[PDB]
């Protein structure tokens, strides 16, 4: 490798000093440093296994995983936190995936329903009580399409049966009632919940309007992995649009059940997120013959691409429409980079994100003449980081659900100028005396996907990195 | 589009033609239901028909206002000294559970996990809880891990005890660190009953074995229970020193969430330290400042301790800080200071100047049980209407006791009174009993949005007083206890009913002959 | 017509269907201007040719934003103890600068005159001096009578000095009260130059004669100009104390506009006494926390004090207090406290934490020079842009300090500072210039609205700072100074900014995407 | 007297006690006790002379009663404060005489217009400043229908005349431009500035439209003398206008210049303020031969005595009107005085305030079953205390132009349930531990007049007397 690889090594190998024996030889398998020759990990890094017990990982559960991120969204849909009070709570409108509707009339993703389980309820059981709760729910709430029961931990340790309420409650409502095992302990992390809601998109969604008549177009797609956090689906469906596509269906940021259930009868799969939805996306490919691929809609080196490569699955027509909407937003590019690259290039940005962002944002960064030294993810697997060799620099440092340990001493060495990374991140690092951006949340800014979002980035970007208050940590006096 | 000089956040930025254009294309493939139909829909959920139909539910549950057990062990765990939260199960619950403190205090939160999976559910957790007390000393270098339980641990029936037992036979855990624990199932009680359960694992951790003798130390320890206010805190230390008598709060994290930003990150801050936990049973006595959910701390205080466990109430308003400051002048024998007298005064001269704005008002308010009788205690002393009382997690001895305060003021004669109930029942209570505001938490803003959009007759603005606060910054530092806790409320309650008059009259040529300059 | 059992005031009875009818009846008789006529001119003030007509008055002031001398010399002279302040001139005054503080402090305010009617231009007002400092002696019992004037005085030329010194020789006034006088004609300057002029009487009476000898004492005085937040004067007094540097405030109201209701009316209360302004030229220096204002209390300190007057801005924002405490330091010899250190990170804390909502975000604001000078430079280092701001009693010389300040910041560039100019000048750059958020007194609440009245998205929201503060109640017990006030005001701003955020996408169904729960 | 006659006269020989002999013999003139018998003050008391030097006074100045009480309230002009900046900020708007309009472009009364004068203006001259000033009012507020000058103390003593100024910019503009000389240091306290301001009327405005074309009615009335306290004028000529009366003016509360224009057309002068407007009634009657009364709209008992009466100068047709309007009202008025009479009654009330309300609000505090024990004037002439005596119980204290030491002693004295006074007395009586009203700005409530002010009184009465917190001031353990 080259200094910076060897500098990184002799980091990991510091670093894990501090781990007890068991640990410390299984977190080296965690860790790595880049080569630009290397098209896959192999077996130099694994990921997706169980979490060190005790070591404060960043990770959630599956039902993070299935309610917070893959069903959560759905506006037309009711979603059941299913047991004891805490986990709905927590999660109620913590994530940006936004929505336009009347909320509590139409659109439900900011309410919080549960059965807020009671000592009872784990002695006998809910499934009564789960039965009793959805006759109550279409009751008040008569316009929703769909109804979801997203199970907490103690669901299944007790034997309850929420499919067969299921069943059940769907013919007396006649609409779908929608059963989901996401229980927290099941996996490792909240990629297995993802995974799970596949499936169950698959078996009780995917296939209710089969031999029904739809009118189709030539150039009809579905946006499948963009969770409108911050409006970043609405920014990249523009660009779509604007190019001549259709876009049938949103999965599932400011989706609707309705438009999944159209998804079967598009021509193309666009998947942003390849972590949460590649599942759906080979699902679709095997079953219903729909090609599919991924992109990044993240800055304009990507987009350009992105939009040029979308338009090759299609016709001339769609090819010339890719190049007109690249030449109609150019000049926004260029006065963007000409105002923030001057005031970014050559600084240094570690991320750690989800399963996704900590790669498919590099470029962004790199529009802008920042460079990224160290890159993580929470819950990724073997494939996601196979995914992000292309785009590292030699030598950089490449991990796998880290612990705040971990993270804390590989900020206090590679003394990043910018890190991105999640809230339970952010209040660490400011007091440590380094910028921070959400990029989950967007710091309550975005989107950041698209034509648009490039210009937020790049504001945002320059206004905590170069805000004034990071030279006043240290006292006058001192 | 955006354009360089003047780039668009989110909002406003779709408020642009091209994606309201976006919003009406898009409507037409989700299959929508018509605006019409919205609307009547809307307006039903408005009414008194609905509000029947929502008051018959038995098992849904939307908008709750309460949160589980280990989410108040972890914050009871938060105020030892050198103390690193450990919940024993399943690690999602950690992760939400510092996000949840993470928002509310813009701080970091400090807590582990062992991360029990599918694994654990048939052998127990015993090997999570020996790694994870050795990972987590070795990486964190606690004094204390203070231990509580997920809901997978509690259906499982893993036994705590005899876990931490086996971690320290078999030399996972060091002789040289305490493990005090506390089961803390979340389908018992709610946030403040973790709280609880965990002070009184502490408590037997600390001083089990201590022979104990009442007024050895000629000091009172002080329990606040779940708080979340920096300054409720800070002010009772405050007002002790003033009294010139010692006094020991027994879990304190006001320190550890308010480290400096200064370039370096410190985990652990002030706190309990182990000297006054272990030397508790030798104060006078222990004030119990939220006596609702200090259940098994009051059975400490007097079955441990053999101290009196004087009762107190919530120290919120004028007449409950002048009881505490009696209380705590009676058991010391230390005369009120001259300076507390001249502060009590001086939110006396702050009613009085107030009192025609506040006079009559009516308020809807919700919160725990302790914070709600205490408020609306304060509310009833300023001539205020609380004629919508809501507390999710109170219960039906709670409940006879609002109800005994109520009926013996003349300005609790319409107020009514709401036990195991939620905020989509509050939200129809705003709509059918229209107070003039309300008092809440953050999740209050999206009834506020509700009863607007019925129309600017019906809104019922959110004063922001309680816990979690999401959408307001540095809120968290307040005081509610206290006369400065008093002052802050009515500052906050009078400018509420001001800035509103303002906004209602501040309309040109039409409702300013009212836009008065003085008020 | 009014129901039992929900009377309504003012607003909202008028806008009943039988007073709209009134108004349309009563509207008939007014030979009023037509509704297009009156929208028509309406719109006109709004614009930029409207603005050029209105920046070349030279003889019409409109909605000043300064008042006149003797104000101030009022309020310097409430910061002594028993002290009595008194006018000599006119009785009118004297009920209007009591009544302006009463609607500030909601406090009584003790001030007489001695009614100068209209033979005083013929024949002086001497019999109007004995008989008044004769009449207030008996009745309100000062030890010091602190004597300012009216502008009738002032024109008719009355030798304060000179009858001074003859109702002492004659009897009307006992030799033993001390009687320092200012001469403050309203038509120079304004009422912090009032102040200034005071003080400077304090200091000749107490202090003429004394051969002081700097650092005698190892104290340091602080002089606060005209100022009306409690909070400033007592967060002084406490950084001090934590310094361990003795200190006097010379002129501190404090006490005596925050007294107890009690059941007792003490119309003196604390404030400097006799020994610490005489005993003030032997501290080691005297800090004038207003420079710009405190012109002849500088020349006292060099001139007759022989003192440093070490220059110090006013010491509002993070590092303006820095520097406070570093002169501190300095002249004192001892360190800064530890827990200052620590304030002062808690403070860049909440600077950090709150940044996003803040960066880029533009501001008008308004009043005394000082001030506008203090908070325009936090603004800067917050990141904020100052876009409009104006000093109505402001001169050239502060001017071109604070284009100096704002060319030298990379958030000046945009910046435009106004002298001389009112806020009906104000009020045409809200419109034309349009910046986010406008901080000002009460007055503002009028262009608020006016703003409104073009349209939701042309409001520019009015941030409460300054003086008079006069529709809504106890903001006077705030801080300003310091870092304590500096969290005042950073907590102030992010929460305008989050308010009109929430109050923008509050519109159900429409701008509600971006209602966020967590901000 | 009796035994309170007795009391008071006692109490008052020990309140003077503390004044200088000169003042101490001049005090004693100004406060009696009352007598039943008696109908006319004579020498039983004496008025409107100069207040005591270094008393503290409660009282204002000529300026405070020509520009803030008679000519500020009219909205269609614009009233310029003359002189330096402080007269004009201290008094804008702190008097709520509320009126309709649309603020700075048809309406004035909250803009405070002001010459602002510099040393340059006393050292050369304040009239060509005034003359450049009103040709910039003009420019920037076309819509007033006319202008006031009202001086401030430096205008008359420099030398100044505003009246050749006025004319001049009068023939300029084509506009009435009034000359006010009321400088504060004529006269001893408001009252001065009250009849300079209606002999300005009389002069400047009155005979504006003389021998004009105006289409009459039988039952045409102007209300003289109410300035419209939140919204007092309007809670008045609504009982008149449902009475059958056409009310073609009111002076000056929501008041216009084209109404006084017109107010020589009318059939009869009502008068409620007595002391600020009894000179132009008087004139109106020996010039236009116009009727004039004065009246009462405080409660139900005033209300129908003044309703009867005023319908009496007319015809049966408004008598039987009369009596419609009252019972109309009868059952607001029973349920008012069963909901509060209760609460109130047999607590005893010390009133004072400037010239009219200190007699004219007792009948509505006796309807609520209060007595007043002790009520003072600030500027009262003899006439009104002539017209107090009626309505005083025997012995009650009757006092004129007090000082804040005598209202005090009163108080402590006298020790009253309740006080009724102004703003620089407010914050001292209530950390007294009495409860207070203010009587001239209403507390930021009202109206008070008509019917549908007495709800409100007797609301703001229970409301502040029966606060909780007045039995909170002294500690518990004290
Ligand atoms: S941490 Fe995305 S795989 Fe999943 S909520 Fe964030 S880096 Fe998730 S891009 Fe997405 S919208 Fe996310 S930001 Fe894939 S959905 S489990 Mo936390
Ligand atoms: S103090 Fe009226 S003679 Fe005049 S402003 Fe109040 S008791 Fe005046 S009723 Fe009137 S509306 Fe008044 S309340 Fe005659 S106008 S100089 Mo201060
Ligand atoms: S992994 Fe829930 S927060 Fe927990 S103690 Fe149970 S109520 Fe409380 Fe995931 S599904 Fe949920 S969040 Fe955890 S419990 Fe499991
Ligand atoms: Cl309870
Ligand atoms: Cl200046
Ligand atoms: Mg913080
Ligand atoms: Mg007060
Ligand atoms: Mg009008």
């Amino acid at each position: 490798t080259n200094a910076t690889g060897e500098r990184n090594l002799a980091l990991i190998q510091e670093v894990l000093e501090v781990f007890p024996e068991t640990a410390r030889k299984e977190r080296r398998k965690h860790m790595m440093v880049s080569d630009p020759k290397m098209k896959s990990v192999g077996k130099c890094i694994i990921s997706n296994r169980k979490s060190q017990p005790g070591v404060m990982t960043v990770r959630g559960c599956a039902y993070a995983g299935s309610k917070g991120v893959v069903f959560g969204p759905i506006k037309d849909m009711a979603h059941i936190s299913h047991g004891p009070v805490g986990c709905g709570q927590y999660s109620r409108a913590g994530r940006r995936n936004y929505y336009t509707g009347v909320s509590g009339v139409d659109s439900f993703g900011t309410l919080n329903f549960t059965s807020d389980f009671q000592e009872r309820d784990i002695v006998f059981g809910g499934d009564k009580k789960l039965s009793k709760l959805i006759e109550e729910m279409e009751l008040l709430f008569p316009l929703t399409k769909g109804i979801t029961i997203q199970s907490e931990c103690p669901v299944g340790l007790i034997g309850d049966d929420i499919s067969a309420v299921a069943n059940a409650s769907s013919k007396a409502l006649d609409k779908p009632v929608i059963p989901v095992r996401c229980e927290g302990f099941r996996g490792v992390s909240q990629s297995l919940g993802h995974h799970i809601a596949n499936d169950v998109v698959r078996d009780w969604i995917l296939n209710n309007r089969e031999g029904q008549p739809f009118e189709t177009t030539p150039y009809d797609v579905a946006i499948i992995g963009d969770y409108n956090i911050g409006g970043d689906a609405w920014a990249s469906r523009i660009l779509l649009e604007e190019m001549g596509l259709r876009v049938v269906a949103q999965w599932s940021g400011d989706g609707t059940l309705v438009e999944m259930e159209n998804t079967p009868f598009v021509k193309l799969n666009l998947v942003h997120c390849y972590r949460s939805m590649n599942y759906i996306a080979r699902h679709m490919e095997e079953k219903h013959q729909i090609p599919w691929m991924e992109y990044n809609f993240f800055g304009p080196t990507k987009i350009a691409e992105s939009l040029r490569k979308i338009a090759d699955q299609f016709d001339d027509t769609i090819r010339a429409n890719a190049e007109a909407v690249i030449a109609r937003y150019e000049g926004q590019m260029a006065a963007i980079i000409a105002k923030y690259r001057p005031r970014l290039e050559g600084r240094k940005v570690l991320l750690y994100m989800g399963g996704l962002r900590p790669r498919h944002v590099i470029g962004a960064y790199e529009d802008l003449g920042m460079e990224i030294i160290a890159a993580g993810y929470e819950f990724a697997h073997n494939d996601d980081y196979d995914r992000t060799l292309p785009d590292l620099k030699e030598g950089t440092l490449l991990f796998d659900d880290a612990s705040s340990y971990e993270l804390e001493a590989f900020v206090k060495a590679l003394k990043p100028d910018l890190i991105g990374s999640g809230i339970k991140e952010k209040y660490i690092f400011q007091k440590m005396g380094v910028p921070f951006r959400q990029m989950h949340s967007w710091d309550y800014s975005g989107p950041y996907h698209g034509y648009d979002g490039f210009a937020i980035f790049a504001r945002d970007m320059d206004m905590t990195l170069n805000n004034p208050a990071w030279n006043e940590l240290t006292a006058p006096w001192l | 589009s955006q354009t360089i000089d003047k780039i668009n956040s989110c909002y406003p930025l779709f408020e642009q033609d091209e994606y309201q254009e976006l919003f009406r294309n898009k409507r037409q493939l989700e299959e929508a239901h018509d605006a019409q139909r919205v609307q009547e829909v809307f307006a039903w959920t408005t009414t008194a028909e609905y509000e029947a139909l929502n008051f018959r539910r038995e098992a849904l549950t939307v908008d709750p206002a309460k949160a589980c057990q280990p989410l108040g062990a972890v914050l009871c765990s938060l105020g030892f000294a050198n103390t690193l939260p450990y919940v024993h199960g399943s690690q999602g619950c950690v992760a939400y559970f510092r996000t949840y403190f993470n928002r509310h205090f813009k701080e970091p939160i400090a807590c582990v996990s062992d991360s029990m999976t599918e694994d654990a559910a048939v052998f127990g957790g015993n090997n999570n809880m020996n790694l994870g007390l050795q990972n987590a000393s070795a990486l964190y270098k606690p004094e204390i891990i203070a231990v509580s339980t997920t809901c997978m641990a509690e259906v499982i029936g893993d036994d705590l005890q005899a876990f931490i037992a086996n971690a320290k036979k078999d030399g996972f855990v060091d002789s040289s660190i305490a493990v005090p624990h506390a089961h803390t199932p979340s389908f018992i009680g709610s946030h403040v009953t973790g709280w609880d359960n965990m002070f009184e694992g502490f408590a037997k951790t600390f001083t089990a074995d201590y022979q104990g003798q009442p007024g050895k130390l000629p000091k009172l320890n002080l329990v606040t229970g779940f708080e979340t206010y920096l300054g409720n805190f800070r002010v009772l230390k405050r007002m002790m020193e003033q009294m010139a008598v010692p006094c020991s709060l027994l879990s304190d994290p006001s320190e550890v969430l308010d480290t400096p930003a200064d370039g370096h990150y410190r985990m652990y801050s002030g706190g309990t330290t182990q000297q006054e936990m272990k030397e508790a049973p030798d104060a006078i006595d222990t004030l119990l400042l939220q006596p609702w959910q200090l259940l098994k701390s009051k059975k400490v205080v007097q079955e441990m301790w053999n101290q009196p466990a004087t009762e107190v109430a919530i120290p919120l308003g004028l007449a409950a800080t002048d009881e505490l400051l009696m209380t705590v002048s009676q058991l010391s024998g230390k005369p009120i200071a001259d300076a507390l007298t001249l502060e009590r005064g001086r939110l006396v001269d702050m009613m009085l100047d107030s009192h025609t704005w506040l006079h009559g008002k009516k308020f809807g308010l919700y919160g725990d049980p302790d914070f709600v009788m205490g408020l609306t205690r304060f509310l009833l002393e300023l001539g205020c209407e609380p004629t919508v009382i809501l507390s999710h997690n109170a219960n039906k001895r709670w409940q006879k006791a609002m109800n005994k305060m109520l009926d013996a003021s003349p300005y609790g004669r319409d107020s009514e009174v709401f036990i195991n109930c939620d905020l989509w029942h509050f939200r129809s209570l705003m709509f059918t009993r229209q107070p003039d505001f309300m008092i809440g938490n953050s999740y209050g803003k999206f009834i506020q949005r509700d009863t607007l959009a019925k129309g600017k007759a019906f809104e019922v603005p959110l004063i922001r007083l309680g816990f979690p606060l999401f959408d307001r910054h540095h809120l968290h530092r307040q005081t509610t206890w206290g006369y400065e806790g008093a002052m802050n409320i009515v500052t906050t309650l009078v400018n509420a009913v001001l800035e509103k008059l303002d906004s209602d009259t501040s309309q040109l040529g039409k409702t300013d002959y009212s836009f008065d300059l003085v008020r």
